[PDB]
C-alpha cells in the first residue's frame, strides 16, 4: 500500500506537511519500538521509520535530541509524525536509510579469520570521533556508543553515527541513571555506580569499538555486570584510590589487592599498528577527564593518513568529506582547527 | 551481577569481588 | 695562570676583543682536534674550546654555522679565535663553547650499567629538547650529519639538552650533492648506505629515531658491525625496503631483484613495558622513506611529548622541567598551526 | 671500499640479505 500522513520537517521549519511513502517492511523490532524501512514516493529515496509509544503528554528526549542536529555523520531526521488501540499514541522518526553497520562489516572479517584493513579503522573511528565533538558541543551524549550504532555506507564509507533511544543533554549537578550503555562499551564508571558521569563515557565506548576493530572481537566481553569490572581489570589492572574518587566520589573501598596493569603491546596481535596501540591507551583509561576529548582524538596522530592530499580507499574512489568543519563541531577548542583541516583542503 | 552488582557498590567490596573472580 | 688572547665574539658585533681565561685542563683528544676546559676570568664561567687544526684561506664550515645559532637547546659559540702552533704555516682555529658537565651518552650508560631502563619521563624530556634544536638548525637549511648520544650535552640538575659537535655539519642546498659516507655507523640513514647524494635535512630525524629507539632499549637498535652489516641490522627490523621506497632513498640506485624479508613488528622490538607513545613515535622516525619521517616540529607535537605540556610536571629530582615552550616564530617558521599544540594554555 | 662497490653494481640489498641469512 501507498501510505500518506501529514509530517514536520526534522529541521526544521515545522510546517507540517503531506508525505507519501510505500514498500513498507519491518528490519527491527525491540524493547523500544518497531523500525520500518519505506521508500519515498515523490523522491524513491530509501528512509528507516522508527516508531515509538509515546506518553501523549511527555516530550521525547530522542526527538528533541534529533531536532537539534544536522551533521554528515549522524542519520538525518529528514521527518517526524504521529499516529494513531484507540488512545494510543505512537511517534515515528522518518531516518535516511543506510544498509550497513560497522559490526556487520567487522563480523564479516572476523568470521574470515582477518582483520579490517587499518585504512577503514582510521576512516570509521575517525568519523566516529567527529560526531561525538559534534554531540557533545551541545552537552549531548550518546550513551549507546557500539558498532550496531554506527551506519555505513558500503560505496562511499560514509559512517553515520544512529539510535539516540538513549542519548541525554547532561547537565551538572542533576544525576543521570548509571545502568546505561551497551555492557561490552559500558565505561567503569558506570559499573561503579556514578551518576554525576560526562560524555567521556562515550569516549570510552568509542576506545572499546577501536579495540574491537584491532582484535576482530570485543575487547571486554564481560558475561554481567560484575564480570565486566574483571575483563578491564584484565587490561587496566585496578584503578588507584584516586581514580576511584575520579569515577565514583561516592563509592569507598578502603580494602583491595592492587593488580598491575597489562602491557598495551600484549593486549593487540604483534602487527597491530603502534598508533594505534597508542590512541586505544589514551581512551581507555580508569580516570573519565584524562580521557582524550573527540576532537583531540581526531587530531591523533593514527589520522595523520588520512590528512594526506593522495589518500584513498582501496577500492580506488576518494574518501568522504573529512575537513568541513562547523564553528559548533570546533567549539571545545576551535584553535586545532589549523591542524584538523590541512592546508590542501582550504 | 544486576543486584549482585547494586550488593557490591553498595557494600563497598566490589573491587575485592571482581579481584576474587579474576583468580 | 692567566692566558690571554685576542678573540672574536660568536655572536656578534664582529669587533675583536682580549679574553683572559685559567685552569686549562684537557677534556678529549680525536681526529678532529683538542677539547679543553677553561674558567673564564672575567666571569668565572665554564668554557670549552676546541682546538682545529684549520687552513686559511679556505673557510670552516662549523664556525660559519656555529656564528648563526642562538638557541636555549645548542651550546652556544661565546668567542672564537685563531693560534699558531710554531712550525712556520701552522694555524689552529679555537672555538670558545658554553662548558656542559654531562652527555646523553653517559647518563644512558649509568642507568644501562646499573641494570636500570632510563626513567620515560628523561627520555621525553631529551627526545623533545633534541627535536627542538633539530627544527631550529633545519630552519636554516642546516643539516647536523652526526646525531648520537654523544653529541647531546646535558645539565644533571636542570635537564637542559645542548646540542654540540657541528664539524660535520652542512648547509643543505637542493641540487648540490652531498657526500654519503657520513653520520655515526648506528645513527646513519639507510639512504646515506645506498649512496644518495641527493638527501636532506631528515637524516637528522632518522638518527635522533636510533637515539630515542637506544633510550627504550639501553642499547643500540641497530649495532652494525660495518657499513654493509649497517643495513643488515635495519632489515632485521623494516625488512627489505620496496622498490618505491629505494626510489626514495636514492633514485640512482636501482636492483631488479632481491629476496623480501618481511618487517619486525615494532611491539615485539621493545621490550613489553615500553610506553605505547614511544613505539608510535619511534615508528614514524624510522621509515625508509626520507620524506615520510616527521619533521621535528611535528616530532615535538606528538602524543608521546604530552606528560611536558601538562602543568603539573615535575623532574624526578623534583625541579621544574626546563625552558620548554618559549618558541619564537622562527621556530615556528615551517609549520605555525602547530603552536596550538606546541604552546599549552597555560604558557601563554 | 664494500660498501661503494655493492652500490655502485646494485647488489647492495642481495648481499646484505645473504648476510642475515648465514
Ligand atoms: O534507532 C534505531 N534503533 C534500533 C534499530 C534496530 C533495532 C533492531 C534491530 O534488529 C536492528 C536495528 C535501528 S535500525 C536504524 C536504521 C537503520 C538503517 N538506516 C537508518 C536507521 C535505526 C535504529
Ligand atoms: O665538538 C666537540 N667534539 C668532540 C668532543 C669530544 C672530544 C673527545 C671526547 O672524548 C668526547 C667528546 C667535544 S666535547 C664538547 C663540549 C664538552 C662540554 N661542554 C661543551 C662542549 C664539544 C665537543
Amino acid at each position: 500500500k501507498v501510505t500518506t500522513v501529514v509530517a514536520t520537517p526534522g529541521q526544521g521549519p515545522d510546517r507540517p506537511q503531506e508525505v507519501s511513502y510505500t514498500d513498507t517492511k519491518v528490519i527491527g523490532n525491540g524493547s523500544f519500538g518497531v523500525v520500518y524501512q519505506a521508500k519515498l514516493c515523490d523522491s524513491g529515496e530509501l528512509v528507516a521509520i522508527k516508531k515509538v509509544l509515546q506518553d501523549k503528554r511527555f516530550k521525547n528526549r530522542e526527538l528533541q535530541i534529533m531536532r537539534k542536529l544536522d551533521h554528515c555523520n549522524i542519520v538525518r531526521l529528514r521527518y517526524f509524525f504521529y499516529s494513531s488501540k484507540k488512545d494510543e499514541v505512537y511517534l515515528n522518526l522518518v531516518l535516511d536509510y543506510v544498509p550497513e553497520t560497522v559490526y556487520r562489516v567487522a563480523r564479516h572479517y572476523s568470521r574470515a579469520k582477518q582483520t579490517l584493513p587499518v585504512i577503514y579503522v582510521k576512516l570509521y573511528m575517525y568519523q566516529l570521533f567527529r560526531s561525538l565533538a559534534y554531540i557533545h558541543s551541545f552537552g549531548i551524549c550518546h550513551r549507546d556508543i557500539k558498532p550496531q550504532n554506527l551506519l555505513l555506507d558500503p560505496d562511499t564509507a560514509v559512517l553515520k553515527l544512529c539510535d539516540f533511544g538513549s542519548a541525554k543533554q547532561l547537565v551538572r549537578g542533576e544525576p543521570n541513571v548509571s545502568y546505561i550503555c551497551s555492557r561490552y562499551y559500558r565505561a567503569p564508571e558506570l559499573i561503579f555506580g556514578a551518576t554525576d558521569y560526562t560524555s567521556s563515557i562515550d569516549v570510552w565506548s568509542a576506545g572499546c569499538v577501536l579495540a574491537e576493530l584491532l582484535l576482530g572481537q570485543p575487547i571486554f566481553p564481560g558475561d554481567s555486570g560484575v564480570d565486566q569490572l574483571v575483563e578491564i581489570i584484565k587490561v587496566l589492572g585496578t584503578p588507584t584510590r584516586e581514580q576511584i574518587r575520579e569515577m565514583n566520589p561516592n563509592y569507598t573501598e578502603f580494602k583491595f589487592p592492587q593488580i598491575k596493569a597489562h602491557p598495551w603491546t600484549k593486549v593487540f596481535r604483534p602487527r597491530t599498528p603502534p598508533e594505534a596501540i597508542a590512541l586505544c591507551s589514551r581512551l581507555l583509561e580508569y580516570t573519565p577527564t584524562a580521557r582524550l576529548t573527540p576532537l583531540e582524538a581526531c587530531a591523533h596522530s593514527f589520522f595523520d593518513e588520512l590528512r594526506d592530499p593522495n589518500v584513498k580507499l582501496p577500492n580506488g574512489r576518494d574518501t568522504p568529506a573529512l575537513f568541513n568543519f562547523t564553528t559548533q563541531e570546533l567549539s571545545s577548542n576551535p584553535p586545532l582547527a589549523t591542524i584538523l583541516i590541512p592546508p590542501h583542503a582550504r | 551481577p544486576h543486584r549482585l552488582l547494586q550488593q557490591l557498590v553498595l557494600s563497598g567490596n566490589l573491587i575485592k569481588e571482581a579481584v576474587r573472580r579474576l583468580h
